[PDB]
């Protein structure tokens, strides 16, 4: 696992002053098409950055022009850069393929009535999922095997910071005695679609 | 597709440093600067990979020393505090006698410095939680994950304060048990 080195900038209550710089390496089709985007933001503006498209560094505002001028002078950083693209990219990906490009989590179903408003007859249905990864997922309400697209009101995909994604697809519906309502989960941890019921 | 960030940054006058790595969102670690360690998100991942925490603290050095560069060149212009958005949820659903966890999800915010203290009832919690570092983003912000796993009860009511310079008045984000 190789971390990139990085050069100088040109020159030399209580308030704050903040900086960062971000190496952001995209996948394409997986390797076949690589792309290494260095900023340096200074606060929240970027200033300067290097595009392994442009293959040269750039300036974002007035404070990168100097160091645009500067870490372009330097023939063996911008070879060393341009080049980086298989010497860091594409190695970090060869070694986090298996637990994070290939990291597949099961989800967790389950469904429980509730209220949207105190009307206290239970018209909402809820679908909680949760605890699966990727968070590429397909939720889908089913009535009586008759698919219900229309009244279904959801949350977005939730990032919970421990590589597990959770979500609430609900609907709204007048739960009629007898009638049995199917939530159906597609996952790519999954070969087949999970499905979950409930009874009024 | 995948993106897969490397992500430093330093702060003054706090002194405060941080250097993590970035995959589709989720913090893969972190580098813990006072015990000069690497420390993985997950522990599974430690297995499988290794990185030499001596490499990245020499990024943190330049970062300290480019940030002095850009501040004089910047005419010592400060940066302008943005207050976060906090949201607090739960992660599984809610049963009674039933352990859970608790989830205050602190974003969009600058500088990387706040303080966060669990409120439940109105005796502060010390007890199981849990953090993680400040995460990247796009707009250059940040993103923090603070945790408290408890048990549910009907009595039992939650709070997640938050501090950032940001604010006038400590958000106060409120959780309990309706039904
Ligand atoms: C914690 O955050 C608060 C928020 O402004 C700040 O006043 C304080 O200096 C921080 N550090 C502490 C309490 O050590």
């Amino acid at each position: 696992w190789i971390s990139l080195w990085k050069g100088f900038s040109f020159g030399s209550t209580r308030p704050r002053f903040l900086w960062q710089l971000k190496f952001e390496c995209h996948f394409f089709n997986g390797t076949e098409r690589v792309r290494l985007l260095e900023r340096c933001i200074y606060n929240q503006e970027e200033s300067v950055r290097f595009d392994s498209d442009v293959g040269e560094y750039r300036a974002v505002t007035e404070l990168g022009r100097p160091d645009a001028e500067y870490w372009n002078s330097q023939k063996d950083l911008l070879e060393q850069r341009r080049a980086a693209v298989d010497t860091y990219c594409r190695h970090n990906y060869g070694v986090g393929e298996s637990f994070t490009v290939q990291r597949r989590v099961e989800p967790k179903v389950t469904v429980y009535p509730s209220k949207t408003q105190p009307l206290q007859h239970h018209n909402l249905l809820v679908c909680s999922v949760s605890g699966f990864y990727p968070g590429s997922i397909e939720v889908r309400w089913f009535r009586n095997g008759q698919e219900e697209k229309a009244g279904v009101v959801s949350t977005g995909l939730i990032q919970n910071g421990d590589w597990t994604f959770q979500t609430l697809v609900m609907l709204e519906t007048v739960p009629r005695s007898g009638e049995v309502y199917t939530c159906q989960v597609e996952h790519p941890s999954v070969t087949s679609p999970l499905t979950v019921e409930w009874r009024a | 597709e995948h993106v897969i960030i490397q992500a430093e940054f330093y702060l003054n006058p706090d002194q405060s440093g941080e250097f993590m790595f970035d995959f589709d969102g989720d913090e893969i670690f972190h580098v813990d600067m006072a015990k000069k360690e690497t420390v993985w998100r997950l522990e599974e991942f430690g297995r499988f990979a290794s990185f030499e925490a001596q490499g990245a603290l020499a990024n943190i050095a330049v970062d300290k020393a480019n940030l002095e560069i850009m501040t004089k060149r910047s005419n010592y212009t400060p940066i302008t505090n943005v207050p976060p958005e906090v949201t607090v949820l739960t992660n599984s659903p809610v049963e009674l006698r039933e352990p859970n966890v608790l989830i205050c999800f602190i974003d969009k915010f600058t500088p990387p410095v706040v303080n966060v203290t669990w409120l439940r009832n109105g005796k502060p919690v010390t007890t199981g939680v849990s953090e993680t570092v400040f995460l990247p983003r796009e707009d250059h912000l940040f993103r923090k994950f603070h945790y408290l796993p408890f048990l549910p009860s009907t009595e039992d009511v939650y709070d997640c304060r938050v501090e950032h310079w940001g604010l006038d008045e400590p958000l106060l984000k409120h959780w309990e048990f309706d039904t």
